[PDB]
């Protein structure tokens, strides 16, 4: 169908956007008396887990959409909103303002997790 | 005689009310009937083979809802209530709702205080209308304030 | 000999005990002492049980055997004699005390003489015999009493409208049950009878003070104790009737508090504006006057001095007296403050903490007016603030004191109010009091809104109280509908009472609008009272509250509380809301709230400790983890605060305590200067905050503790008594129990944190995943404290989502206004009742289930400091302290922050629960419980011997479980799902040896052998119970894991997986193979549903499925529609006898009432002494409920689907709650096996992993092309005997089937059309449609044969197809795969595409001529037109192959047709002209504008007997448009499957089915008498002779949603698309 070449197109180039990896901060006797690395922990920590959802969720979209995996609900649900460009439930981890789409979702979530990388690599290479 | 809708004895109350007053020219008004979308269909099809007084007035009062029935909205005539379009708007509506001896009671300075308080509600109200700048959230000022 | 004598000394009490007789009003002679009787019978019941433990009971086994059955008639009797008694006291003192009501109800009274002669009668036969075993043979007394129950319970409810008309003579009977109300009216001369309903009908009255007559009543007092006598006493015997003295009662309480306030002002004057106070002298005050008063008299003395200080300074630049105004509210609160430091009286302590409160706002006032330069008394920022005026010289008492704040001014209403907790006088709470001040002088109603935990209800309350007024708070739902309202509003207006209606916009929208209504004619009504031109010496205010005139009084309120954030809310109308002044409450002031909390507590350092607590749950909230189950709010703040004043309170006892056994150095003012103040704080909080936290925030909170509380360190309680009676109920329980680091360790924690929990709460959440350990804390913890404290533990599990939330609170009667009591009422009204000792037990209500908005939201009146349960009837039920509401739950993703916030939290995480501790918890049950019912657990022992190695920790069981969770599943896996299967298995592997060595008596099996054969079958075990709910692939995988790990000796094969070997009982594996012959089938039975062709899955699945159903464990079979799931189980139940299966067909619409039908038909319900038991009708039977589309019932907007939640509570608590009586019945030979399709298949959702802990799942793939080729390639050969020239062709015949097979199923799949599935069953149908069509054949050319074979395919695989692009691809297919395997065949004379057969135009069915067909039809249809239906029909070609399309269904059994096309397309028209060619009767609903369900159900009634019973052929035919409601296709799914519907037929209906049954069996030359057997043979007879049509229009949006609401739809009806004319 139209659709499904046209949304396979999209979250390839979603998967390109959207950075692979996020390293959890290193938890230390004295880090934990540190007010900022406990928030910066939690950061992390949520934006991990979203991180990887959302790719997963996008690979198997890429999959369906070249006729590899089987439809289930949980795709036939995700793959009906990417369609109608609504943001879906899932990937809504963090506030956003009302009304935002999908595709400024995606560009957000990735300046997003830019930041939370460089937070990570500091905390990693030269400490809380 | 006014009636709300919601309740099962007020569609009991609401059919006698209606059936005495077609037969003496009293006034009805029926509230929130957006609230019965299905029993509005009903009374659609009562007003229309009817012929009652001719001072019978029946006062439909709803908010604006898809679910009212095209049906009811052709047979009768709508009238929109909505914020005043702006700030003169809004002020006379308030001095025509204020009745004149209201404000030209004892004390002569009372009608620059309503004047005031006009004023001021009308700058309030059309704030609204800038949903974001001037206020941070869509606050219902209204009549009863 | 020791037994004897309990059995002399049982003779001996029972030989001499006699029932204790009291008179009653010279009528009869009551029995007291019902402790004493049920303790006595219920000390022998134990002792007979616990003697049967004894070796030595054989003896005496028939005497104590004939004690139990005397000590449990006992027990059914006199349970059953004193609610009689109960009842008939009050419903005696009201029809003699009242001679109104023999006219008002004459029937009704001359129908009570009736039952009061009876009583009477049996009560002087007791008085003759008052001994026990006399009364216990009085001839059928058990019956006379179960009859005089249940007859004055009749004449209970008939006195409905007699006490609505006594409510209107003391309007706060309007706050009060019906049953209550009764024991009022009726026990009007027993006054001590009326004590416990008085907290119903006042704010603080507990109790009233009588003389030793009882005669007169002295005064009221407190449930703390505090008194308040009358100045005038209030005498009974010159008032008798209870509503009149009651009255009296009422207004000599506020003539008395009136009175005593202005003694107690003209005291306390001299306190204010005073330099020095005596702490002596103002003690004294204190404790002379009420707590009410008291703060009262301070707030009078306090205005005054502020308004003779601002009168002074008149001229502006005089001095400022305002100071000494100050200064006196310093010396005062210094004194207060010193008090609190010491030790004092519960109830002066709190008289203290309350004026603390009040001086501190007052001082703070002060300040503010000091500051601003107030010189005037009428300057806003003082009229802004609350005033209280007193005028000693006005005549009437109750209205010396007025309360004015700005422009309002109030009345004190003089209600006692007994000792309420304030509110610290926040800014907040000033901006409250003068918004809802300014509402009421408006006559406006008062509605502050904002997020939950802000103070909204609890500034209404204190506002109210402030006032004097009796506030009552009503936690709204959806059921206070209008009619509920008014009367709750006609009570709030006569009594004067401020309604506080909370959750207000739970109510429905038009609801809402209705309610609008009556608001507005209470406030008109109130402004009447404002009208200074009315006299009180007039007729009294009214307005009309539902269609009635009601007097109104002044000091009547109505607010209402919501939180206008909460999703689904209902919307309130404008026309309400205007009659409302809304105040938004947001950001509560918890900075002044601590600090004055924990001033008035005695704390030195409140301002340092109030300074860090508040910022410390703000720290809280960010930097610790989010997790739903977390709160750091107000509520979380004051639970806190008020702990830390208990447990300072404990400390400095401790510290003296420790002091009296070491010298003698009481100092209690230096106690106070070295207490660890900061200490005590923190001991609150990690006993409030800890239990709640994940593991990974358990030290980030300790961090933050140390950053604002430094040096500071918590340090728990060695509960060393608590936890030996632990270690000893775990002992008792085969449970692990630890210390510290031990294994259980972190478990035991968890329950020491759950018991400090609920000696803070009163409501409690244990959360954690399924399998957590959660329900083993609280159960043994209730028995841990049963033996520590001795007071019995009584635990109340509900599932609250196994019901309707109709069922689980009561429901309110909509015409004749009777109020019922749901599951939850029901048990704490029996808690309140207290009629056999609840109230002295430790009462704890589980709710086990999912959370959500819904029902819980009911409870938050319950679950905050209110205690109350409030109903839409107006009752009021107050929480005793003996209570605890806790919530077991694996989450709170739905549950709002407004109840997580009322709840103290104990989180368990799934490591709280070891793997080792679930091992160990496995064994030690087997080395103990035996599985008989010794021998069998010698057995055990050994087998646990050998078992041993393998589970422990890090072991083969622990490393395989963790390789099981990186695979792919089913369905969800986890952890006590395999688990619990693991050990199903193991316990039949124990059977098994015992099995054997029944087999050989002579040689039992020895340790070598025990050793061999438990190795091999634990790793077989392992494999199916991690891998039997995955594919072959992940079963394989898991496979050659366990082969690199294990030690234990494995099949040497290879390249065959594991999972193809059993275990034979000689300890060697044996490949499963060998158990799978190639079988001839005889050719008679080819394709019959009870054949099953032996295959290498089947026999692996029929022997799981034999292991779980034969130790009753509940299972799931999943797999893709038609994979031979229903075969399989059915395949192992022939195998396992005394077994009964019964068949239920799971919808999208199934509620557990289709269960509770299946109930009521093949069990009964019977009393037994331990409760009631539901058993199946057939004895030594054990019945299984198989439930075919178990995962399709609705998920509700929460994630619960409720047949699920009640399935998950008959298996794992064994049981239900029969909602009529709110009885647990208990399941006896009842259990469950699960069908469904994969939960990501459409329409399905996944089971809850609650449910799935419990219920092992097997996964039934589809079989294979080779498995397929051995099965029909078996049938095949069977069937090809008929013509034995055909022999040859039976593997190419077998080939061409499975290869078109495949490739259709490959080519039209569910994602094109929802009814696109293919599966073997369509197989087995192409093997029973050429069978049928080769049986009346001598001899066939193989061109035949392909002809056969091609027309069972069109009819198999083209008739359901909807495009002609489809049509024309399997068209062209059946040619290219017939050909492939058929060569050297005339293509022309066996492929004609014109295929068409019939058996219209001879005996047999053999092809006919296209022509020759059409001529006959054509034929038939002028003799259909004379007869049936004259309406002319062209026919065309089309038509020609659907009629033999139905013609073939209707010669099927079960023959259900489903024909999908557009209207107007001759559906209904060529379904009734073959139904007339075919014999058979049309049976059309007829439907119409009124046409219901009972409509429906007796429509099904009649075509059911008519085919059932009198063996009448019916087509019946119904349409889409017939379906007027959902549940017309809830009994269709059921009878198209099962050919029966279990609740169709009842009461009346099924005794004249039974008649019919008969009288047609008997006609048919079956003897047949027994009602099953009856039953049975009906259902046959409609299985082989109703057939339904199911007609409706292609959509493709209601083609897939049909699915779910009616799946017997698509695979019980042959589907045919028709479409539109082409
Ligand atoms: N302290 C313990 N020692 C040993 N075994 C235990 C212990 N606590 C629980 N178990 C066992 O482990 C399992 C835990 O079941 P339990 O009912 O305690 O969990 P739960 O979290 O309440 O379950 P659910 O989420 O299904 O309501 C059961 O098989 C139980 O017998
Ligand atoms: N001014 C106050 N002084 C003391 N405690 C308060 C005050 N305001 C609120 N609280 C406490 O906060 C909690 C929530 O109050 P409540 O009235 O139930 O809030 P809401 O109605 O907004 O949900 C209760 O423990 C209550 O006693
Ligand atoms: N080994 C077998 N022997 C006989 N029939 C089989 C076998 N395997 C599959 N079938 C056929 O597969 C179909 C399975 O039907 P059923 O058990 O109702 O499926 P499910 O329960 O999965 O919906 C039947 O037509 C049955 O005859
Ligand atoms: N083959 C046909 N030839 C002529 N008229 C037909 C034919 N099929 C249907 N009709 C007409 O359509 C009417 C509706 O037929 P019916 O069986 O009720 O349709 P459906 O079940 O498809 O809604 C018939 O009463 C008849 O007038
Ligand atoms: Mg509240
Ligand atoms: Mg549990």
């Amino acid at each position: 169908p139209a659709w499904m070449r046209t949304l396979h197109t999209t979250a390839s180039n979603w998967l390109h956007l959207i950075p692979q990896t996020l390293s959890h901060l290193k938890r230390t006797v004295e880090n934990i008396k540190d007010p900022l690395f406990r928030f910066f922990e939690r950061e992390v920590k949520m934006g991990a887990k979203l991180l990887q959802d959302v790719r997963q969720d996008l690979a198997d979209v890429v999959q369906v959409c070249e006729g590899k995996k089987k439809q289930t609900n949980y795709l036939r649900t995700l793959i009906n909103e990417l369609v109608k460009g609504i943001l879906p439930r899932s990937w809504s981890h963090y506030t956003v303002p009302a009304g935002m789409t999908v595709i400024q979702w995606v560009s957000d979530f990735s300046e997003r997790i830019k930041q939370l990388q460089n937070i990570s690599l500091a905390a990693a290479s030269g400490g809380a | 005689t006014s009636i709300a809708i919601g309740s099962a004895e007020g569609f009991n109350q609401a059919d006698k009310a209606i059936n005495t007053a077609v037969k003496s020219g009293r006034w009805v008004m029926l509230k929130n009937v957006h609230l019965a979308p299905g029993w509005l269909m009903q009374l659609e099809k009562k007003l229309h083979s009817l012929q009652p007084h001719a001072c019978f007035r029946l006062f439909l009062t709803m908010e604006i809802n898809p679910k009212v029935p095209v049906n009811l909205l052709r047979a009768g005539r709508i009238f929109v209530f909505e914020p005043p379009p702006g700030v003169k708007a809004n002020m006379l509506r308030t001095f025509s709702s204020i009745p004149v001896s209201r404000i030209c009671k004892s004390p002569n300075e009372r009608a620059r205080l309503y004047f005031l308080l006009a004023w001021f509600h009308a700058i309030i109200q059309e704030r609204l209308r800038y949903a974001p700048l001037g206020w941070s959230k869509k606050y219902e000022f209204g009549e009863s304030d | 000999m020791a037994l004897e004598e309990f059995l002399k000394q049982i003779r001996e009490v029972w030989n001499t005990y006699e029932l204790d007789l009291v008179n009653y009003q010279n009528k009869c002679r009551l029995i007291r002492g019902w402790d004493d009787l049920f303790n006595k019978v219920k000390e022998h019941i134990n002792s007979v049980s616990a003697m049967k433990l004894s070796p030595y009971y054989k003896v005496f086994e028939e005497d104590a055997l004939s004690w139990e059955d005397k000590l449990n008639r006992i027990m059914a009797l006199f349970d059953v004699w004193i609610d009689v008694q109960r009842r008939w006291v009050y419903l005696e003192g009201i029809f003699t005390g009242s001679a109104d009501i023999k006219h008002l109800l004459p029937v009704e009274t001359q129908r009570f003489q009736s039952i009061s002669t009876e009583f009477l009668a049996l009560m002087k036969k007791v008085s003759k015999s008052p001994l026990v075993m006399d009364v216990l043979n009085i001839q059928g007394v058990q019956r006379s009493l179960e009859r005089l129950a249940d007859l004055l319970g009749k004449i209970q409810k008939a006195l409905g409208e007699y006490l609505e008309r006594e409510r209107s003579s003391f309007p706060r009977f309007y706050f009060v049950g019906d049953e209550d109300l009764l024991e009022i009216i009726g026990n009007s001369k027993n006054v001590a009878k009326l004590q416990k309903h008085f907290k119903k009908m006042f704010a603080g009255v507990s109790s009233i003070i009588l003389n030793e007559d009882n005669s007169v009543v002295l005064g009221i007092s407190s449930r703390e104790g505090e008194e308040v006598m009358f100045k005038t006493p209030v005498s009974i015997t010159e008032h008798p009737k209870i509503n009149e003295w009651l009255t009296l009662v009422e207004k000599e309480m506020r003539v008395t508090l009136a009175k005593l306030l202005a003694e107690s002002v003209t005291e306390v004057e001299i306190f204010g504006k005073a330099t020095s106070i005596d702490p002596n002298t103002y003690i004294t005050w204190i404790d002379k006057y009420q707590a009410q008063l008291v703060v009262l008299s301070a707030q009078i003395a306090w205005s005054e001095n502020v308004e003779t200080a601002l009168s002074s300074m008149g001229g502006g630049g005089d001095a400022a007296p305002l100071h000494s105004v100050l200064s006196n509210v310093e010396v005062t609160l210094n004194v207060l403050a010193d008090s609190v430091l010491m030790e004092q009286p519960p109830l002066r302590r709190r008289k203290l903490e309350h004026l603390i409160t009040e001086l501190v706002h007052q001082r703070d006032v002060t300040r503010s007016l000091i500051k601003s330069k107030i010189d005037n008394a009428k300057s806003f920022e003082w009229l802004s603030q609350m005033r209280f005026y007193f005028d000693p010289k006005q005549t009437d008492v109750l209205q010396q004191l007025s309360i004015q704040m700005a422009n309002a001014k109030f009345n004190y209403g003089f209600e006692y109010l007994g000792v309420q907790d304030k509110l610290v006088q926040t800014p907040l709470t000033d901006r409250c009091y003068l918004t809802m001040t300014q509402a009421l002088e408006a006559r406006l109603g008062g509605s502050p809104f904002g997020p939950a935990g802000t103070g909204k209800t609890e500034s209404v309350k204190a506002l109210g109280h402030q006032l004097g007024r009796f506030v009552l708070v009503f936690n709204c739902d959806e059921t206070f509908d209008f009619q509920a309202m008014g009367r709750i509003f006609v009570g709030l207006c006569q009594v004067g009472a401020w309604g506080c209606f909370d959750e207000f916009n739970r109510l429905e929208e038009r609801m809402l609008s209705a309610v609008s209504q009556q608001v507005q004619c209470i406030q008109e009504a109130l402004r009447e009272h404002s009208n200074p031109n009315y006299d009180k010496t007039s007729a009294p205010i009214t307005c009309e509250l539902l269609n009635k005139q009601v007097k109104v009084s002044p000091d009547m309120a109505i607010f209402i509380t919501m939180n206008p954030g909460y999703a689904g809310r209902s919307n309130l109308p404008d026309n309400l809301k205007k009659l409302f002044r809304s105040l938004a409450m947001t950001k509560p002031d918890r900075q002044l709230i601590a600090q004055v909390m924990l001033y008035s507590q005695g704390f030195r350092t409140a301002e340092v400790l109030a300074n860090k607590i508040v910022p410390f749950f703000k720290l809280c909230d960010e930097q610790l983890s989010s997790q739903s189950h977390y709160d750091f709010g107000l509520r979380a703040l004051k639970s806190v605060l008020v702990s830390a004043g208990n447990v300072k309170r404990e400390r400095i006892q401790k510290i003296k305590r420790e002091k009296e056994e070491r010298g003698e150095a009481v100092d209690e003012g230096e106690i106070a200067e070295n207490l660890p103040e900061q200490e005590i704080l923190i001991q609150s909080v990690c006993e409030t905050m800890v239990p709640k936290l994940v593991a990974e925030d358990i030290p980030l909170l300790f961090s933050l503790l140390s950053d604002v509380f430094p040096g500071v360190q918590y340090h728990r309680g060695e509960m060393t008594a608590l936890r030996e009676e632990l270690k000893k109920v775990c002992q008792e329980m085969y449970l692990t129990y630890g210390d510290g680091e031990e294994v259980g360790g972190m478990w035991v924690e968890k329950v020491l944190q759950l018991y400090q929990i609920t000696q803070i709460n009163h409501g409690l959440m244990m959360v954690g995943p399924s399998g957590s350990g959660k329900s083993m804390a609280w159960r043994v913890l209730l028995k841990a404290l049963e033996r520590l404290e001795g007071v019995e533990g009584v635990a109340h599990i509900i599932d609250p989502k196994a019901i309707s939330k109709d069922h689980l609170y009561g429901t309110l009667d909509p015409n004749t206004r009777e109020w019922t009591d749901g599951l939850f009422t029901h048990v704490l009204r029996k808690i309140i009742d207290s009629v056999r000792g609840e109230l002295q037990k430790r009462q704890w209500i589980v709710f086990d289930g999912d959370v959500d908005p819904e029902w819980v939201e009911n409870l938050n009146s319950v679950l905050d400091d209110n205690k109350l349960l409030t109903l839409p009837n107006g009752e009021r039920l107050s929480l005793p302290p003996n209570v605890r509401i806790m919530f077991e739950v694996q989450d709170l993703k739905y549950a709002t922050l407004a109840t997580v916030s009322r709840c103290g939290m104990v989180w368990f995480s799934e490591d709280v629960l070891s793997t080792d501790m679930i091992f160990n918890n496995f064994l030690a049950r087997l080395r103990s419980i035996p599985l008989d019912e010794s021998p069998m657990l010698q057995i055990q022992r050994d087998a646990a011997t050998i078992m041993q190695p393998y589970f422990t920790s890090n072991g083969l069981v622990t490393k395989a479980l963790e390789h099981a969770f990186q695979l792919e599943h089913i369905m969800d896996l986890t952890r006590l799902r395999c688990l619990g299967s693991l050990f199903s298995m193991l316990h039949q592997a124990c059977r098994n040896v015992a099995q054997y060595n029944a087999n050989h008596p002579d040689f039992p099996m020895q340790i070598e052998q025990l050793e061999r054969y438990i190795q091999r079958y634990l790793v077989y075990a392992i494999l199916w119970s991690l891998s039997g709910d995955s594919r072959l692939k992940m079963r394989a995988e898991l496979g050659e894991y366990i082969r690199r790990i294990t030690t234990v000796p494995l099949p040497t094969a290879p390249n065959i997986p594991i999972i193809d070997y059993e275990v034979s009982i000689s300890g060697e594996w044996s490949p499963w193979q060998a158990k799978v012959p190639q079988i001839e089938v005889e050719t008679h039975k080819v394709a019959a549903p009870d054949v099953v062709v032996p295959t290498l899955d089947t026999v692996r699945h029929e022997a799981l499925l034999y292991t779980w159903l034969a130790e009753h464990k509940p299972l799931v079979l999943c797999g893709p529609p038609g994979s031979g799931k229903t075969m399989t189980l059915f395949s192992a139940l022939r195998a396992l006898p005394d077994m009964e299966v019964v068949g239920l067909n799971f919808s999208s619409a199934t509620t557990p009432e289709l269960l509770l039908k299946t109930f009521d038909h093949y069990c009964e319900y019977r009393r037994t002494p331990n409760g009631v038991v539901l058993a199946p009708v057939q004895l030594g039977k054990w019945l299984v409920l198989f439930c075919d589309e178990i995962n399709l019932p609705d998920m509700d907007k929460y994630g619960t689907q409720r047949v699920i939640s009640f399935i998950r509570q008959m298996v794992e608590h064994g049981g239900f709650y029969r909602t009529s009586d709110q009885t647990w019945v208990k399941l006896e030979r009842i259990q469950f096996v699960g069908a469904c399709n994969p939960p990501t298949d459409p329409g399905r959702k996944p089971l809850s992993h609650r449910f799935l802990r419990h219920v092992p799942v097997v996964y039934v793939d589809y079989p294979g092309p080779a498995s397929l080729t051995q099965i029909y390639g078996t049938f095949n050969r069977a069937m090809l005997r008929l013509i034995p020239s055909l022999r040859t062709y039976a593997e190419p015949l077998t080939a061409a089937m499975v290869e078109f097979y495949t490739m259709s199923q490959e080519r039209f799949t569910q994602d094109t059309q929802p009814h696109y599935i293919y599966s073997p069953r369509e197989m087995t149908r192409w093997v029973r449609g050429i069978f049928e069509a080769l049986r009346p054949l001598e001899t066939l050319p193989v061109e035949g044969l392909i002809r056969i074979w091609a027309h069972e395919a069109l009819r198999l695989f083209q008739d359901r197809l909807v495009e002609d692009e489809e049509r024309r691809w399997t068209d062209e297919n059946i040619d290219t795969v017939a050909l492939k395997h058929f060569p050297n065949i005339d293509r022309e004379k066996a492929m004609s595409r014109p295929i068409l057969y019939s058996n219209w135009l001879s005996k047999d069915y053999i092809p006919v001529d296209q022509e020759e067909l059409r001529d006959y039809v054509k034929a038939r249809l002028k003799v259909f037109y004379e007869e049936e239906l004259d309406v002319p029909l062209v026919l065309f070609n089309e038509v020609l192959d659907h009629v033999l399309r139905i013609d073939r269904i209707f010669r099927q059994p079960q023959g259900h047709l489903l024909l999908i096309g557009v209207s107007g397309a001759g559906k209904t028209t060529l379904s009734r002209f073959v139904a007339w060619m075919n014999g058979l009767s049309v049976y059309q609903i007829k439907v119409h504008r009124k046409y219901t369900g009972e409509d429906f159900d007796e429509d099904l009634r009649t075509v059911l007997r008519r085919s059932g019973c009198k063996n009448e052929k019916i087509a019946f035919i119904m349409d889409e448009s017939n379906v007027l409601d959902s549940g017309f296709l809830e009994r269709m799914n059921t009878l198209l499957a099962n050919g029966e519907v279990p609740g169709l037929f009842e009461g009346d209906e099924y005794a004249t089915l039974m008649t019919q049954c008969k009288e047609g069996a008997q006609k048919e030359g079956l003897m047949l008498d027994s009602h099953e057997e009856l039953y049975k043979w009906f259902t046959s007879q409609v299985i082989r002779n109703l057939h339904v049509v199911f007609t409706m229009n292609p959509s493709s949006e209601g083609l897939k949603d049909r699915a779910a609401t009616s799946p017997a739809l698509f695979n019980r009806c042959v589907l045919n698309w028709f479409g539109d004319w082409s």
